[PDB]
């Protein structure tokens, strides 16, 4: 698999010193190129390489109304995960997603995952055969009942298929025509 | 691009 | 209650264009577009929460689907390849990460050339005296052929009522020839049954074919939508 589109999602939480810490961070094959944080005076989707900052500016309007769309969900989450473990209604959590689709060199899809984590421990996953979930707890096996129910696993192998291999070329051919 | 993710 | 999809069965003829449209349950604000090809694993094609989109996945360029101000969503398709024959599911979920509720799912079928459709002809076998005096159990042959596209439901018909009981309809349709299918389906009946003369055994076969729209020309029939059937009495000795 010589080319990979990978993205880190982090929602550090911290209580009473405001909202959760929120970002995004992408990495073609092995190196960043755009990020998002929510601790940014006026946070944006930001490219980080100089071939992404040759993208179009309407791009960044899509990608930014979207990350703040997922800051929103994973607020909830943050709070969904302490009703179902239990734990504290006070107290520092992070959950961590790894979305990636690494394509071998014909252009096909080798491998599609997708990985969520709390506090370093996992906690469900999708599977290699992109249509089932192995959940790792308790509250996981609810996790995966509700995106069962809901057809949660069509719509992101469709995007690890679809969506993240055809955007792959369009970002490698940016980065190798000028770099 | 990265994906639009609902809540779990 | 329920999702409504319609048109439930349609032909077109390769490069043409067609809507599919879709009645999400009364309050669901949340739809989405499954195709289904035949076989393969269902796809994403779409999906739109509060008539804006929310998320893409494998929707062509050539087709295009909005939902309207009373929820509803149709689905536009154009320059129709043979690729794009399938089935297409309508599923709308209350809010989104919601549970969904899937539709009857619209079945398309483009075809190569209008003039290939054409209605099966059914035929139904008596069973032999060979296994229902060896076996006790007869079973009856229904042999739909020669029919174009594969849009065909064969159901049993005894005594006037359907059954689901004894049936063995083949699981999908055998393509003999490029513009020819064939399905059968066998139906086992104990021997005393198929000995009283005086039951009834029906096997009905369902064809979906050309829309009355769809302009037709002259020199054979219109191979309109019609269930043509091949009846048998029951017989003794």
């Amino acid at each position: 698999g010589p080319h990979s589109l990978r993205y880190f999602v982090t929602a550090v939480s911290r209580p009473g010193l405001g909202e959760p810490r929120y970002m995004e961070v992408g990495y073609v094959d092995d190196t960043e190129f755009v990020r998002f944080d929510s601790d940014a005076e006026n946070p944006r989707y930001e490219p980080r390489a100089r071939w992404m900052e040759q993208e179009c500016p309407e791009y960044w309007e899509r990608e930014t109304q979207k990350a703040k769309g997922n800051e929103q969900s994973f607020r909830v989450d943050l709070r969904t995960l302490l009703g179902y473990y239990n734990q504290s209604k006070g107290g520092s959590h992070t959950i961590q997603v790894i979305s990636g689709c690494e394509v071998g060199s014909d252009g096909r899809l080798l491998r599609g995952y997708q990985q969520y984590a709390y506090d370093g421990q996992d906690y469900i996953a999708l599977n290699e055969d992109l249509k089932t979930w192995t959940a790792a707890d308790m509250a996981a096996l609810i996790t995966k009942h509700k995106w069962e129910q809901a057809g949660e696993a069509e719509r992101l192998r469709a995007y690890l298929e679809g969506t993240c291999v055809e955007w792959l070329r369009r970002y490698l051919k940016n980065g190798n025509a000028t770099l | 691009r990265g994906y639009l993710y609902q809540g779990l | 209650s329920g999702v409504v999809q319609s048109p439930r069965h349609i032909i077109k003829e390769k490069g043409g264009r067609s809507v599919l449209t879709c009645i999400p349950i009364s309050g669901h604000s949340n739809v989405v577009w499954y195709q289904q090809t035949l076989g393969k694993e269902l796809k994403f094609l779409i999906q739109h929460y509060e008539k804006v989109e929310r998320d893409k996945g494998f929707l062509p360029c050539r087709f295009s689907v909005q939902q309207f101000d009373d929820y509803h969503s149709e689905m536009n398709m154009s320059a129709l390849e043979l690729e794009d024959s399938a089935m297409y599911f309508c599923a709308s979920s209350l809010r989104w990460g919601d549970e969904q509720y899937f539709g009857p799912g619209t079945r398309l079928t483009v075809v190569e050339d209008l003039r290939n459709v054409t209605p099966p002809k059914v035929s139904l076998r008596e069973p032999s005296k060979a296994e229902i005096a060896n076996k006790q159990k007869a079973t009856l042959q229904c042999q739909a052929r020669g029919f174009f596209p594969d849009h065909v439901e064969l159901s049993w018909w005894v005594n006037g009522k359907e059954v689901h009981s004894g049936v063995s309809t083949d699981p999908q349709a055998y393509k003999e020839s490029n513009y020819s299918y064939s399905l059968s389906s066998r139906l086992r009946v104990s021997a005393t049954f198929w000995h009283n003369p005086r039951n009834h055994f029906r096997c009905q076969v369902q064809f979906h074919g050309l829309s009355e729209e769809d302009k037709w020309p002259e020199g054979s029939p219109k191979p309109v939508t019609q269930n043509i059937s091949a009846e048998a009495w029951g017989r003794a000795d």
